[PDB]
């Protein structure tokens, strides 16, 4: 499963999700996966709500309502620094994922987390937002059912 | 000031270097400056971290940018003959700097002939 996963998030683009219900451990997986990509070849940043810890050598902003700092803003303003790879605390709503599934066909790697129950139903969740069906099999890497 | 030469001297080790992308950014004990010379980030100096507030101050003026707005993202625009767009973002530690630099037929864009 290890192996497995370094070699999905060592992609050069896609989108890699990781689903389960509320306590689960997705940040906990997806901020293991930050650090093994932390290197000094990448360039790597992300928003969250909020941070959960601080990965010394990884770009980390927040949410900030105070500023109508969005996820959506937030993703948005990230990859125009010129971002190897991107995770987004979670994309809760369609213009998040629109920008997410637009990020990973213009050679971004992304990373984000979705409250569903079973592997399929992340692809399953995608769908409901409204992201167009097909450009889920383009963009989708594989999903996380932890 | 000492920080506008250094922002200016930073650009024409950019351009000498053949840089594309200029990336500042600010870390809770580091300040590190790198280039994405043809796709390849690289490491090429980190500063004292003092400094982090100077150098997003310095790049925000050039491109016409809110001094004191530190909550939000900031997009701007700069002529040197070389054009360059600033992209400040808030992070945990101050702002985050990135200036991309680009140099200055309809058929050849992909007009088909009819």
């Amino acid at each position: 499963n290890h192996d497995n996963f370094r070699r999905l998030i060592k992609r050069p683009h896609g989108i890699i999700l990781v689903t389960g219900p509320t306590g689960s451990g997705k940040s906990t997986t997806l901020y293991a996966g930050l650090q093994e990509l932390n290197s000094s070849e990448r360039n790597i940043l992300t928003v969250e709500d909020p941070i959960e810890f601080d990965i010394d050598g990884i770009g980390q902003t927040q949410v900030n309502p105070r500023v109508d700092m969005t996820f959506a803003r937030g993703l948005r303003a990230i990859l125009r620094q010129d971002p190897d790879v991107v995770m987004v605390g979670e994309i809760r709503d369609l213009e998040t994922a629109q920008i997410a599934v637009q990020a990973s066909l213009t050679g971004h790697l992304v990373m984000s987390t979705l409250h569903t129950n079973t592997a399929v139903g992340a692809v399953t969740r995608l769908r409901d937002m409204g992201i167009e069906p097909f450009l889920i099999s383009s963009s989708l890497l594989g999903v996380l059912a932890q | 000031a000492p920080i506008i030469k250094l922002i200016n001297a930073m650009l024409g080790e950019a351009i000498k270097e053949g840089a594309s992308d200029i990336h500042i950014e600010t870390f809770e004990k580091t300040l590190s400056i790198r280039f994405r010379v043809d796709g390849v980030l690289r490491e090429v100096l980190a500063p004292s971290r003092k400094l982090s507030s100077l150098l997003v101050s310095r790049v925000k003026v050039m491109a016409k940018l809110d001094i004191a707005e530190k909550r939000v993202p900031q997009d701007g625009r700069i002529s040197l003959a070389v054009d360059v767009r600033v992209s400040t973002m808030p992070s945990s530690h101050g702002e985050r700097v990135v200036m991309r630099l680009l140099d200055k037929d309809l058929h050849s864009l992909g007009m088909t002939a009819h």
